[PDB]
């Protein structure tokens, strides 16, 4: 909604966030990929490529 | 399939079966009005 | 409380030994037992541990050379060590902590283990 | 001292001491402790049926992996000192390498605090102190979590930070107020609090709550323990029930808000 309001003008959002959550990838239980993907995503976030893509 | 890469919210109803790990972008809830 | 360590000697490289530390107490179920090593010129280092629950942690440095065991019936923890290397030459120590007490760091006289050709 | 205890809704905890002048003895003195992070487990352990005791830290503040050895709560857990570990703990790449972490419950990161003139980590002012004006200073508490992260990307700033290192927290803020420093760097989850419960609202964070390297706070447990599934599911459940907001309000007040 924030991005849509930024792009499509004349629309505004009212009120502060009344909830907290997070977005994330999902895998089927007991899958091998989970440990490494979780380990690597943190390193990527620390590096800043995720931060750089945001402004883009 | 064996993975999902989409803006998925993490909640109790999903955490029972599929293990979502290490959130990469935090977000909340808002409301839209015309102005 | 007071403990007592023993089991050292001289053994050729690749050999084995059985070190042991023991103490007297009526509550012996609940004590962390840890092994410490301190060579000349180096700080004291952890080697092996045993938890109250019954889990075993081994240091990655010399992992696989030795093994730990505790007897709940008899108040003694003995360390079985195998495949000796010259890097292990030091004086090993035993210790306990928690379940009451204060001034918590307990150190025996010391047992020197020598590995050489 | 009215009854040698403290009021209900507070958990006792056995703080160690380094004795008096190290002459002898050293008394394990019972002194109850409270706060935010402790309150969450008190309500948490009413649905998982725990029995618990607390004892505070001995040496260091958080921890650092130096000379291939650890000390701190992270050092405590890796050597099985306690199955659980709570408090102010920061999730990061190095920490998760050796010990597992749960799902975070509060968002945070790093930020800068100044008195009463720059844009952030790319600001040209932070790049080099070779400007016309005399050099200014940084807070950057050593032996921390940010410092290891700060070393990772670009070094030349940190060697500048080596010359001037602050101590504690309260000691840093007064030094900024007097004018000994000019740019305090630390994690945002506490700087917003200190700026809030303050006098005159003279201290603020740059921008509209600008944040760098967003990160979460959580509870770390021993690797491979069966507690993992239960502690994760229960912690997520309270978030849905609208409990974090209520507990946040009591211990996160806004005077400048
Ligand atoms: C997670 O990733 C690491 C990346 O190093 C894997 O470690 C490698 O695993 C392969 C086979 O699984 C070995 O051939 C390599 O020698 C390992 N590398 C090192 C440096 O030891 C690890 O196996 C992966 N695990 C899972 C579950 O995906
Ligand atoms: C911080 O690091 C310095 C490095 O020399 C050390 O002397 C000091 O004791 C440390 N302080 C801590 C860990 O609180």
């Amino acid at each position: 909604l924030e991005f849509e309001a930024s792009q499509k003008c004349d629309l505004v959002t009212t009120g502060e966030l009344f909830f907290r959550s997070g977005f994330g990838i999902g895998m089927r239980k007991d899958s091998p990929w989970k440990q490494n993907v979780s380990l690597s995503i943190l390193k990527s976030h620390e590096n800043g490529f995720m931060e750089d893509l945001d402004k883009t | 399939a064996d993975m999902i890469v989409a803006p998925l919210t993490i909640n109790n109803e999903r955490a029972q079966y599929i293990e979502f790990s290490k959130p990469f972008k935090y977000q909340g809830l808002t409301i839209l009005v015309k102005k | 409380v007071q403990l007592q360590e023993s089991g050292g000697g001289l053994v050729q490289a690749g050999g084995s030994l059985r070190l042991s530390c023991a103490a007297s107490a009526a509550a012996a179920a609940a004590a962390a037992a840890g092994w410490y090593r301190q060579a000349p010129g180096k700080e004291r280092a952890a080697a092996a541990a045993a938890a109250a629950a019954a889990a075993a942690a081994a240091a990655d440095s010399v992992k696989g050379r030795f093994t730990i065991s505790r007897d709940n019936a008899k108040n003694t923890v003995y360390l079985q060590m195998n495949s000796l290397k010259p890097e292990d030459t030091a004086v090993y120590y035993c210790a306990a902590a928690a379940a009451a007490a204060a001034a918590a760091a307990y150190w025996g006289q010391g047992t020197q283990v020598t590995v050489s050709s | 001292p009215l009854t040698e205890t403290c009021v209900r809704n507070t958990v006792p905890c056995r703080k160690f001491v380094k004795i008096n002048n190290s002459t002898n003895e050293g008394m394990n003195v019972k002194k109850c402790c409270k706060g935010f992070s402790i309150d969450i487990l008190k309500k948490l352990s009413r649905t998982v049926k725990f029995t618990y005791d607390l004892y505070l830290v001995t040496n260091g503040k958080h921890g650092k992996k130096v000379n291939n050895v650890w000390n701190g709560m992270i050092g405590e857990v890796v050597y099985q000192r306690a199955v659980m570990a709570v408090g102010s703990l920061t999730i990061n790449e190095e920490r998760s390498e050796v010990v597992d972490f749960s799902v975070p419950f509060v968002e945070t990161g790093i930020s800068v605090m100044v008195s009463r003139q720059v844009t952030g980590l790319s600001d040209k002012k932070f790049q080099r102190p070779h400007d016309y004006s005399p050099p200014f200073r940084f807070g950057t508490v050593p032996n921390g979590s940010t410092e290891r992260n700060i070393r990772n990307n670009y070094p030349y700033m940190h060697q500048y930070m080596t010359k001037f290192n602050q101590k504690g927290v309260e000691d840093a803020l007064v030094s900024l107020k007097t004018g000994k420093l000019d740019a305090f760097i630390y994690d945002a989850a506490v700087l917003n609090y200190k700026a809030g419960r303050d006098e005159g609202c003279k201290l603020v964070t740059i921008g509209s709550g600008y944040i760098f390297a967003t990160t979460g706070y959580g509870i770390a447990l021993q690797k491979g323990s069966p507690w993992k599934r239960q502690i994760d599911l229960a912690l997520l459940q309270f978030v849905g029930d609208g409990e974090m907001e209520e507990l946040e309000t009591l211990w996160l007040t806004g005077i400048c808000h």
